[PDB]
């Protein structure tokens, strides 16, 4: 991450590491020993000898059987019997582990998962200070603990200090500091305000205070809120101690250090619990705060956060489930001792609080989600993303400002930047170039700054390419400091900021002139790109920016050399690559279901005889070409209104599109079955269904399973099924028409008389494009499909050919998103010229117009190596005068043409009352709402009826309800 | 327009480990 | 009352008082 | 309004579905399918005609 | 055949949120509406369809109730 | 478990000493490169391919000219990036070539000329 950009799965494999490495021996060293009542039979693990075995089945396999892909456990336990004095020592297995695959992806019952990064508070103290009611400052200062464990302090109006544990309970500090071992002596001697804590020393406190035994019954009694006196003992100083001090004052490595730089004490970095001291310097701040010494903190500043990566969720886990394997043993142990018998120490450990710990945590957790397969984009940014609204300025370069969520999560969730890494405490860091004096070694000018240290380097974003008749170093550039922007000379800088894609995800860094578009559009792009469907045929944008590689090769869908060698063979089906004696088969993929139901297929991009190097591609999957990701299609496209039919986000396409099948796109749905067994008996799997016709029974074989390669459509079965009979037979839903390419059937073998049958059926559907369907650019420019039209009817250029797409032009202002206009116009020149451009973000730091300047040249380079001298026009670059297909005559004005890159995705009743149309309203509501609200009351012993009075004669009916 | 990424070029990192072969390559992870 | 009645799942127990408290463009 | 002539269906003999792969053929079926569309034939009579491939 | 005869003269309300229009078949698969305008609601009763077609009519609501602007002014590309 | 990433080996002076005067069967290729120099960059890149292409007909190594400065200007390098070429029959004589050759270049001396 030094001088390249770094694998955009690197936080979750280095954190995986981490917790192989270092996080299983944290908590299987917490496990503790277990003795009895009697202390007569004791069990321990050897913690030195644990060891993992690799899974016995392939992740493929994991996946087609819907197993677990995972890792197995095994310790040492000895087992003394003090009857006997016998030591036996067994190799334990504790239970399975759930691995992660390179692509930082888990493989749970089958299903991909993705364990997503938590942005939290960070243990420390944090000094605030709140208006009350009467405009009065009022400060206050709250302790976090590495559990979230939340101390408060305050000082209220008559100034004296309480410990709010809860919005009902105060406790004075006084009593806190005394429970804790500290003697009311010398806590004024220590304070700068003894006066202040002597005034409200009452009397009755005082006699409290004076011994610690005291003082901890009196921090109980409020504590607890319990009307009595407490007597002091030894288990209630236990309750005490997990409820409150266990929570609340860990502070843990990160909350010591956040404690001692905050508080400007020098205390050892070992120290993980809190101290007295820490809790009175606590108070001494808080006075010297509210006179006007100090700062207040910001809690949305990063230095005062820290990221949970999946290192720090899955040693939770294994802290958790290592916390019922020891209730487990207990509750086993106690029944062996109970029947004098000697227990093996393997039967005293079942697995499952080492296997179900994980599957419910894959399953139940809100950070555990479904990895998106939809592209290749979907897949790696998922796993990139950061759970907690507004911008902070250290969130630059850490936490992207565009890339975030639309609808209520907006500011919650967001994307890690592209050059991004977390740091030793929790904390992100970002790589920026140092710019050292003349007398230093400085071997590596690359440096990775936390959120703290920002704050205190003039960092730089300028260039240096300005000269007067001074000197360069006397130059101005704009630069941050302090969290603003100042105006300094070239020599009081002491960072520069010079990754191009420093600043923002992955997502917003595909958006080729991004710095023409206005910043809400390239957000709205961001999200689009992430539903764009793979097209059965791939196609490399004209235009990109230079981040499609990087996207390919980390998303994991081409297949790359693990080895090098040469090429032997290659098939649909393989590719064989041999190199140094050692020969490799690597299977394609092919015609893949997604997690979306979108088609995953490899195809090689090599031959027989070429020499590879490990690293490098093999294969190139769906939505990549040649190793870069290719999400969409370059066609022709005019800017201009065509009869309303492209009217606002409308979109006029050609029929060419179609029967070209351009953007024709493979869709497999997998329709599934299983059998139970009933209270009548065990359902069954049969051709032979009565009371149904034999043309929807066509498609299935002798068992009663459609057929491979079959045409199946809307009704016909696909599996016949008979219910204890019932018939429950699996018929394909409405728009399912297609071909059945793959049929699954297994049992699961379990434990019963009976195992369930699993039946899957896979159909394919070739998709082309529609009316109806949805198209967008990657600038926010999102249309729907209203009109296809015939080749001959389409506006038509000089050179005879007519357009592919037409859009509206006015939909370019409102949504300020210039960028796509820069791209068409280059995307036609690149065609033209045979030439790809890859181009990284804000050109404008070379010079003014840096854009307009490259396309303009490449326009007119294009009309001159091609005579075309309409597509480059001296009277109106980048527009021509075009033709209408329908009557030959021209268009009056000039219209901007190209070929960019387009990819294709995936009070009412109030109203009726004011109109007045009461039936209406009558029909639409219909009475079971108030029949069954009548009832509801009747539960609150309330009766609700209804009398009709008689206009007529005044005759009173209770109307049934 | 017809380029094959070269994935070992200088603006590339490292070639990514298989996760299990890196655990083993590093002895966690016992055969 | 206070704190209400919880069941084993950490879940408050509701009471009565509770329970009652595509498009395409044609111009043409 | 000019016409042309082109294959319109093809039919195989021992093959499941067109997204299936053959022994001894390097392309699969439905790469087979795209091949023949693109080929280019020319006539100047109607009807349904059928064609060889042994 | 039949489903034209009868769609015919009868009124459905889409959901000035929400008005009343005759359809007409169209090919494809989409709703098309006309450029200055998903529940689709079909009055059964003779009252109900009475209101839809007398009272609830894209042609009777042409002014607004706040100031007695009209509604239907054209924008954009018209 | 892991296959390395790089097949070019780097050795001393001392080092390259006993593998040219120890008996020798394949060609020896030697690169003399820089870690600040631009073009070894591309050279780099020429010689781990020519490497999986020759993988025990031929021996590719190289020497940093940072680290065996006075070696090099003995050898008579005039500048990076430089190729030596060395037969594995004594008699004959080493081919060395200055600039950034063709790596087709590289296999026809290998071929016609080692």
């Amino acid at each position: 991450g030094t001088s390249t950009i770094p694998g955009f799965n690197q936080i979750q494999f280095e954190g995986f590491y981490r917790f192989i490495d270092q996080g299983l021996i944290e908590e299987l060293s917490k496990f503790p020993k277990i003795e009895d009542i009697d202390h007569e039979i004791e069990f321990q693990l050897f913690v030195e000898t644990y060891q993992l075995v690799e899974p016995l089945i392939k992740e493929r396999d994991a996946v087609y059987e819907s197993l677990t892909y995972s890792s197995e456990l095994y310790v040492s336990a000895g087992l003394i019997w003090k009857t006997n004095r016998n030591m036996q020592e067994q190799r334990i297995f504790i239970g399975n582990i759930p691995l992660m695959n390179s692509l930082g992806t888990f493989i749970v019952n089958g299903i991909y998962r993705v364990v997503i990064n938590q942005i939290l508070q960070s243990p420390g103290i944090y000094y605030q200070s709140e208006l009350d009611h009467n405009g009065i400052s009022v400060y206050t200062g709250t302790i976090i603990s590495d559990w979230g464990g939340r101390l408060e302090l305050e000082i209220d109006k008559k100034a004296r200090i309480w410990a709010r544990v809860s919005r009902k309970q105060k406790i004075s500090i006084l009593v806190l500091s005394s429970a804790m071992g500290s003697n009311l002596r010398e806590i004024l001697e220590n304070v700068c305000y003894p006066e202040i804590f002597l005034s409200f020393l009452t009397d009755k406190e005082k006699k409290k205070i004076g011994s610690k035994e005291n003082a901890i019954l009196e921090f109980y009694q409020q504590f607890s809120c319990v009307g009595g006196d407490p007597i002091f003992s030894e288990s209630l100083c236990k309750e005490l101690q997990k409820k409150f001090f266990h929570q609340r004052c860990e502070l843990g490595r990160i909350g010591r250090r956040n404690i001692n730089w905050r508080l400007n004490l020098n205390i050892p970095q070992n120290n993980i619990f809190l101290l007295p001291r820490d809790i009175l310097a606590a108070a001494d701040h808080l006075i010297g705060m509210k006179f006007g010494m100090g700062t207040l903190d910001d809690m949305n500043h990063l230095k005062n956060k820290r990221i949970r990566s999946v290192a720090d969720l899955l040693q939770d886990q294994l802290g958790l489930a290592l916390a019922r394997l020891e209730n487990v043993v207990k509750g086993t142990i106690g029944g062996a001792i109970r029947h004098k018998l000697i227990p093996t120490p393997q039967n005293l450990v079942t697995s499952t609080p080492l296997t179900t710990t994980y599957e419910s945590f894959f399953g139940l957790h809100p950070l555990s989600q479904v990895l998106d397969r939809t592209n290749p984009l979907t897949q790696i940014v998922h796993g990139r993303k950061l759970s907690y609204r507004d911008i902070h300025p250290s969130h630059y370069g850490r936490i992207c400002p565009i890339d975030t969520s639309e609808g209520i999560n907006v500011g919650l969730i967001g994307s890690l930047s592209i050059h991004a890494r977390i740091g030793d405490w929790g904390s992100l860091e970002s790589p920026f170039y140092e710019l050292v004096e003349k007398s230093k070694k400085a071997q590596i000018r690359m440096l990775f700054l936390s959120p703290s240290q920002d704050e205190y380097y003039m960092i730089a974003a300028g260039n240096s390419l300005a000269l007067n008749r001074g000197i360069q170093e006397e130059q101005v550039v704009p630069a941050r400091y302090r969290q603003e922007f100042l105006t300094i000379a070239w020599e009081e800088v002491h960072l520069r900021s010079i990754f191009p894609f420093q600043y923002f995800s992955i997502g917003a860094s595909l958006i080729p002139f991004i710095e023409h578009n206005d910043a809400n559009r390239a957000l709205m792009s961001s999200n689009m790109q992430r539903q764009a469907v793979p097209l059965s045929r791939s196609e490399k944008c004209i235009v990109g920016t230079g981040l499609e590689r990087q996207v390919a090769l980390d998303s994991g869908v081409p297949a790359i050399a693990e080895h090098e060698g040469k090429i032997l063979y290659t098939d649909t089906e393989k590719i064989i690559l041999s190199g140094n004696e050692n020969t490799l088969s690597i299977p394609l993929i092919m015609y893949q279901r997604s997690n979306k139901n979108t088609c995953m297929h490899q195809k090689p991009q090599v031959r027989r005889g070429k020499c590879i190097k490990k690293g490098q591609i093999l294969a190139d999957g769906a939505a990549t070409v040649g190793g870069e990701l290719a999400l969409g299609k370059n066609v022709l496209v005019a800017y201009m209104p065509w009869e309303g039919y492209n009217f606002e986000d409308a979109v006029l396409i050609s029929e060419c599109l179609v029967y070209g099948d351009i953007y024709t796109s493979f869709h497999i749905r997998k329709y599934e079955i299983q059998t139970h067994v009933t209270t009548q008996g065990p359902e069954r799997i049969t051709k032979e269904i009565p009371h149904l016709e034999g043309r929807l029974l066509r498609n299935l074989d002798k068992n009663g399973i459609v057929m491979l390669g079959s045409w199946v459509e809307t009704g016909d079965i696909l599996v016949g099924k008979l219910t204890p009979s019932k018939e429950t037979c699996l018929k394909l839903p409405i728009g399912g028409r297609g071909r059945v390419i793959d049929v699954r059937w297994v049992q699961k073998k379990g434990g019963s008389s009976y195992n369930p049958e699993i039946i899957r059926v896979y159909i394919s559907q070739k998709r082309e494009i529609k009316v109806g369907d949805k198209v967008a650019g990657r600038h926010g420019n999102k249309g729907i499909i209203s009109k296809i039209l015939p080749r001959q009817d389409m506006p038509y250029l000089q050179d005879g050919r007519p357009v592919d797409m037409v859009f509206n032009p006015l939909g370019v202002p409102s949504r300020m998103n210039v960028g796509q206009i820069f791209e068409c116009s280059l995307g036609l020149a690149g065609s033209l010229l045979d030439r790809h451009y890859r181009i990284a973000p804000f050109d404008e730091r070379y010079e003014q117009e840096a854009s307009r300047k490259l396309v303009f040249s490449e326009l007119y380079e294009a009309s001159k190596q091609t005579a075309n001298p309409w597509v480059f026009e001296p009277e109106y670059p980048g527009k021509s005068r075009i033709f209408d297909g329908r009557t030959g005559d021209p268009f009056e004005q000039p219209v901007i043409i190209g070929k960019p890159y387009i990819l294709k995705l995936i009070m009412e009743v109030w109203a009726l009352e004011g109109f007045g149309v009461a039936h209406i309203l009558q029909e639409m509501l219909t009475p079971e709402s108030f029949r069954l609200l009548v009832r509801e009351l009747r539960s609150l012993a309330l009766e609700l009826n209804h009398f009709l009075v008689s206009e007529k004669n005044f005759q009173i009916n209770r109307k049934e309800v | 327009p017809d380029a094959v990424m070269d994935f070992r070029g200088p603006d590339f990192h490292e070639p990514t480990p298989n996760m299990l072969s890196y655990l083993k390559e590093n002895c966690k992870v016992i055969s | 009352r206070g704190q209400p009645m919880r069941d084993g799942h950490n879940k408050v127990y509701k009471s009565f008082s509770d329970v009652i408290e595509v498009i395409v463009v044609g111009p043409s | 309004e000019i016409e042309g002539t082109c294959i319109t269906r093809a039919k195989f003999e021992n093959i499941p579905h067109d997204y299936s792969n053959i022994v001894g053929i390097q392309e699969s079926v439905h790469e087979i399918l795209m091949n023949l569309n693109e080929i280019v034939l020319k006539s100047n009579l109607y009807g349904t005609r059928n064609a060889l491939i042994c | 055949e039949i489903l034209q005869e009868v769609m015919q003269g009868h009124p459905v309300l889409l959901n000035l949120g929400i008005q009343s229009f005759q359809p007409i078949l169209v090919e494809g698969r989409t709703i098309c509406l006309h450029p200055l305008v998903m529940a689709v609601h079909v009055p059964l009763s003779l009252e109900a369809q009475a209101e839809a077609r007398l009272l609830m009519f894209s042609h009777m609501n042409l002014l607004s109730p706040a100031i007695g602007d009209p509604i239907s002014v054209p924008t954009q590309d018209m | 478990f892991v296959r390395e990433d790089y097949l070019v080996r780097k050795l001393s002076a001392q080092e390259l000493q006993d593998l040219v005067k120890g008996e020798r069967k394949v060609p020896l290729i030697v690169d003399f490169y820089a870690t600040w120099c631009g073009p070894c960059i591309l050279m780099a890149q020429e010689l781990e391919m020519l490497a999986v292409e020759y993988e025990s007909n031929a021996m590719i190594v190289k020497v940093d000219t940072d680290d065996e400065y006075e070696f090099a200007r003995d050898m008579q390098v005039r500048g990076l990036p430089t190729l030596f070429f060395i037969s594995p029959d004594p008699s004959k004589d080493a081919i060395r070539t200055e600039g950034l050759i063709p790596l087709q270049m590289m296999r026809d001396i290998i071929d016609n000329d080692m």
